[PDB]
């Protein structure tokens, strides 16, 4: 076995990991788009909501 | 002996490369997300007024 | 059939990078082959052969 083996399998598992890091990374930032969206899209409700007011 | 620390850096380097990928490939989907959201919810309010 | 020889213990495997191989040699080429071990191709693991049959 020459435990050399052991280290590149260790190696494996950060590697995975690593990828892993990436996959969760965007799991996680994928509502974030969903927040930011949220935000702009209240500001074109405020706005046509007062020119409505303006009108009325 | 020296070469199995090489072997194990380039499968790292590779892992490196791949989650970085990944983590450039989420942005691009989110620029296109928020492309889909804002641009339909403002026209469904343009509608409503 | 080799199913009496190996067993699943004898290799690296269930891995994404390395995988181990089976390789028959003549008797008088033993030390030739020991040889080549370290250099007969790149990204070889070092030091890391296993006689599991002879014949």
């Amino acid at each position: 076995q020459s435990q050399g083996i052991q280290q590149l399998l260790q190696a494996e598992k950060r590697a995975a990991e690593k990828v892993s890091e990436a996959r969760k990374r965007k799991n996680r930032r994928l509502k974030q788009a969903k927040e930011e969206a949220q935000a702009e899209i209240e500001q074109y409700r405020l706005q046509r909501e007062k020119e409505f007011k303006a009108k009325e | 002996q020296k070469q199995i620390k090489h072997m194990m850096a380039f499968i790292e380097q590779e892992a490196n490369e791949k989650a970085e990928e990944i983590d450039a490939k989420a942005e691009e989907e989110f620029n296109i997300e928020k492309g889909r959201l804002v641009q339909t919810q403002r026209l469904k309010i343009m509608e409503y007024y | 059939s080799l199913a009496e020889i190996v067993k699943k213990d004898d290799f690296v495997l269930d891995s994404e990078y390395l995988v181990t191989l089976l390789v028959v040699v003549p008797k008088l080429n033993h030390n030739d082959w020991i040889k080549q071990y370290e250099t007969l191709a790149e990204m070889v693991v070092p030091r890391s052969s296993n006689v599991l049959s002879e014949d």
